[PDB]
């Protein structure tokens, strides 16, 4: 997840007289030389945004040097990688090192340590790439790091999942919260209606969790339509059109919610039902609807940016070819 | 005083600290004690006498007067 993050510092002024000249171009280019590349308290920082406050260029009282500081108020693009985030492209480095390490290759750096002990790798060499699932294990932003710092498990679509009781209803506040979040759904919809289909297509099958879902029936481009395969039990709602229409305030959510393995991930489908119908292994979750609207919302975010990453990725039919071990083994675990 | 007393001298480098010796903590501060609010320097021994034979009206040889050779000394 990139995002924007305000942060505060103090920097350090050599020259404060050939500073002073231009201040607030100076700040920024010495913000942008500080903090970019950097994961810097809990975040990662992409890229500087223009400063929010400022102090005087004060001077250096407890010295003879003459030079001064200045405290920077700042907001900056911060990329932030969570427990269960989907990463879709990750690098091996060495064989050498058994525990397996690697380096994601995408727009957030992180340095990836998947344990070897499970079999599902130690299969693939150095110089493929593989995505990773991030474990329920926090990622470390070690401050001053050129990346961070997480470990994962190589992403198997993991046929369990979980029902969710709603209690509580939403408000008109939390209905903007969602509407923005559907904003980035709804932006990262069309990123993925402008890449070559068919990619989508198979990425979308080989990361499908209960069964190959028989052939190429029921196109699933999902932008703007709710097209989707299998149909395995119960009549799906959209979650995004729920939104919308709690947005106008028809629709309540007093009910248990669940996205099944049967469902298509990176889909915006998900099942509302009243008296929890699902063959659930967990108990049904007591929380209001802003953590269900929250976490499905999200879980599609991550999916979808999955695919996205990986279909951007993998240009050409060769460099999957290269990275045969994977594919195949994950059928094997379907 | 000069029996054998022994004082310490450093010369600062600083340019905060020249800027500052001679601007605030030079002796031209301290003419004027502020213990006492009055004068801390003046003339002492060799010259309180010295300023009075100078100054006095009649010499042992005579009036206290001197050509202008050892006026001209004087200065
Ligand atoms: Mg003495």
């Amino acid at each position: 997840m990139i995002d924007q993050k305000i942060f505060e510092t103090t920097l350090n002024i050599d020259d404060p007289t050939n500073f002073c000249t231009n201040v607030e171009a100076h700040l920024l280019k010495e913000l942008e030389n500080i903090y970019v590349g950097k994961c810097f308290k809990n975040s990662f920082i992409l890229n500087i945004t223009g400063v929010i406050q400022r102090s005087p260029c004060f001077i250096m009282r407890t010295n003879n040097s003459g030079r001064g500081y200045m405290h920077v108020r700042f907001s900056a693009v911060v990329s932030y990688l969570n427990a269960f985030d989907l990463i879709a492209a990750v690098k091996i480095i060495k064989n050498d090192s058994n525990i397996i390490l690697g380096e994601s290759l995408l727009t957030e750096p992180v340095t990836i340590v998947i344990p070897s002990s499970e079999s599902q790798n130690n299969v693939a060499e150095v110089g493929q790439i593989v995505p990773v699932q991030l474990a329920n294990s926090s990622v470390y932003y070690i401050p001053g790091r050129q990346q961070a710092s997480a470990t994962g498990s190589i992403f198997i679509p993991k046929h369990t999942f979980s029902v969710y009781h709603v209690q509580e209803e939403l408000t008109q506040e939390q209905a903007l919260n969602l509407t923005k979040l559907v904003n980035i759904i709804e932006m990262l919809l069309e990123s993925r209606s402008k890449k070559d289909f068919k990619q989508i297509c198979f990425f979308e099958k080989l990361y499908y969790t209960y069964s190959i879902s028989s052939d190429e029936i029921l196109d699933l481009k999902i932008w703007k339509g709710p097209k989707g395969k299998e149909m395995s039990r119960l009549k799906p709602c959209n979650v995004l059109s729920f939104l919308y229409d709690a947005l106008k305030n028809k629709n309540s959510s007093l009910g248990f919610w669940a996205r099944p393995p049967n469902l298509l991930k990176s889909s915006p489908l998900a099942y509302q039902q009243d008296q929890n119908s699902f063959n659930a292994t967990e108990l049904p979750i007591i929380c209001s609807a802003e953590v269900m609207f929250v976490t499905l919302l999200k879980e599609i975010i991550n999916y979808l940016q999955f695919i996205n990453d990986l279909c951007d990725t993998f240009n050409n039919e060769q460099l999957i070819k290269r990275h045969e071990n994977i594919w195949m083994l994950i059928e094997q675990r379907k | 005083d000069f029996d054998g007393d022994q004082m310490n001298l450093w010369v600062p480098w600083s340019v905060m600290s020249r800027v500052e010796a001679e601007l605030l903590c030079s002796v031209r501060n301290w003419f004027i004690s502020t213990k006492s609010s009055g004068p801390v320097n003046g003339q002492v021994q060799d010259s309180t006498v010295g300023s009075f034979l100078l100054t006095r009206t009649n010499t042992p040889m005579g009036k206290n007067v001197m050509n202008k050779l050892h006026a001209m000394g004087l200065f």
